[PDB]
């Protein structure tokens, strides 16, 4: 039983989306892994009905969601959620959402799984030209949109069989410039692109795992219009 | 307007194959590569953006 | 012992993976490219090499 | 009904033979493209049941080939065919074996196609180095490896139906020098990924036709042995 954990959904005009589609088309077990501060909105339109339309997949097959998780990227563990967000109205009624916790809870719940997508991006800052980011700024992109996925692999390696995939979303203004990718997003991306190459050698050497990256071209989704520029 | 929509609307005129990106043509590719229908392919970047990439100047 | 052997040879023992190259392993991507689920990829250049296109330096 | 012409098989040790078997795993009519000084002997073992095995598609099925035409990717017209090889023994009992005359050969029996295959190479002096190879055999290496994949374009898009796609293989050598790949077909995998990029602009434009280029690793096939280094 093939199940797939895809990390950062929180509408269905993403890509996130897209691939949870094409993947149920395949028959495999859907988890979604929602960022907090949008989880309620999210969790609250699922159940009232609000994207029962896109959950049809064309041969009338109705998307098959196996569960719905609070997932935060910037947190590995327990003890790295700072009191703020631990207390904020948003957070304060969850629990398990660490990269480090959602592990533990797919496997307790699912077991092994073999299938993980990263599909998220965060930069405080992307309003803002290379030239003008902060580091705290960009340390912010680099942390959400790049590290994320060495730490989802660090701890999901070890609830995933052998030969399995692993893939993540980036975009060619890596390796080109393109105006208006700021707050560090372009950096974020060309070390997403690098270390899935390194990536690849570890997970690959070590554990028979498979990791790429898929650059994909533009697709209004609701991210995508914060890039105000 | 936006740079999402001067992104798509720049994808739809000059990509080698004008049509619109849906998520699912990602997801579809996404789908080939978690398969072991792709065992033999790791740590690459594959392009899904109707070969804009491959572009360097704009025709008209 | 022949060009190909040494190739061979040094792909099962410096690429990420380490596995024989099928012909079949080319012959599924190849199938993958050439039907409807790749729509939005064209003029690309995929790598079907066990990865070892993205070592640079190797182990032993 | 798809059907793929596969351009470049002598035997079943090359990697033409593994994307013929993958293909027909998914239904898809096989049309085999087969180099005229090999196509009696490979006639002749396949009459004798020497592919047999080789056929058996892991699912219980058969590969089914529709037909098995003599082709010469040097030779774009049926004008094209130089009275040497036009008297050679192997080439006497065979006609309509040009890019063309397949072309038409193809359409006026099964119709338009939807699928082309190029995976052939040919360098008369691929035992020297670069520096060694003469302009008549680096010529001869980018004619029958380069050439041939843009004129089997030219001619088999007339016959192919919107949407179609099209592959060819490569090798990273020409990206990253490998000692021991010369006589120019270094210098024609390096044209042949270009031409893919161009070609893809205006078969994409014009046609809705897509094309791209595996990039394969190390398979020991006939041709490999030849490579003497
Ligand atoms: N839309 C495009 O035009 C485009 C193009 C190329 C690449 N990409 C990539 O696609 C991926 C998904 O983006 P999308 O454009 O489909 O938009 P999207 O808005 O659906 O995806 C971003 C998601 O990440 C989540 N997120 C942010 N910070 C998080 C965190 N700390 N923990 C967990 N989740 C968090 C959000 O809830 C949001 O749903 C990104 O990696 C992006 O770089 C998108
Ligand atoms: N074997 C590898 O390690 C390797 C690696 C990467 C790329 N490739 C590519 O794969 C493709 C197929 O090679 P293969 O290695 O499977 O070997 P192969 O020996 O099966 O294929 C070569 C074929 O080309 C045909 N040929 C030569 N000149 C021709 C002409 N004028 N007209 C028609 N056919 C002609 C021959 O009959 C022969 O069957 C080649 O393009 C090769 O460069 C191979
Ligand atoms: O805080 C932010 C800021 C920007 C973002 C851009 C994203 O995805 C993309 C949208 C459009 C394009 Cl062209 C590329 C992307 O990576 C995804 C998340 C983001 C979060
Ligand atoms: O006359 C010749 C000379 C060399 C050849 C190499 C080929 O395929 C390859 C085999 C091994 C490797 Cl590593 C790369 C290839 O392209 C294919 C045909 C050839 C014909």
């Amino acid at each position: 039983e093939d199940i797939c954990f895809i990390a950062g959904i929180g509408d269905t005009n993403g890509y996130g989306w897209g691939i949870a589609k094409e993947l149920s088309k395949r028959n495999v077990k859907i988890i979604f892994g929602i960022w907090p501060p949008v989880y309620n909105i999210f969790m609250k339109n699922y159940k009232n009905g609000k994207f029962d339309n896109d959950m049809i997949i064309d041969k009338d097959k109705k998307m098959n969601i196996l569960d719905m998780l609070p997932f935060d990227a910037s947190f590995d563990t327990a003890n790295d959620i700072d009191e703020e967000t631990k207390n904020n109205k948003r957070y304060n009624m969850l629990q398990n959402y660490t990269i480090e916790d959602v592990a533990n809870l797919i496997h307790q719940k699912y077991g092994k799984i073999n299938m993980l997508v990263h599909s998220l991006a965060n930069a405080k800052e992307v309003q803002k030209d290379l030239l003008n980011t902060s580091r705290k700024g960009y340390l912010d992109a680099l942390s959400k949109s790049s590290y994320s996925l060495i730490s989802l692999c660090k701890y999901f390696v070890n609830i995933m069989k052998p030969q399995s995939s692993i893939i993540s979303l980036t975009y060619h203004a890596s390796q080109k410039v393109v105006p208006g990718y700021g707050g560090g997003m372009s950096s974020a991306k060309a070390a997403l692109e690098s270390d899935t190459r390194v990536l690849a050698y570890h997970l690959g050497r070590n554990y028979n795992i498979r990791i790429n990256t898929i650059s994909a071209g533009p697709l209004k989704s609701r991210a995508a219009t914060a890039i105000n520029k | 307007y936006t740079f999402i929509d001067y992104a798509i609307e720049y994808s739809e005129k000059y990509a080698p194959l004008r049509q619109k990106l849906l998520s699912t043509d990602i997801g579809s590719v996404a789908s080939f590569l978690l398969s072991r229908e792709s065992r033999a392919i790791t740590g690459q970047t594959i392009y899904v953006d109707n070969g804009l990439n491959i572009m360097f100047l704009p025709d008209d």
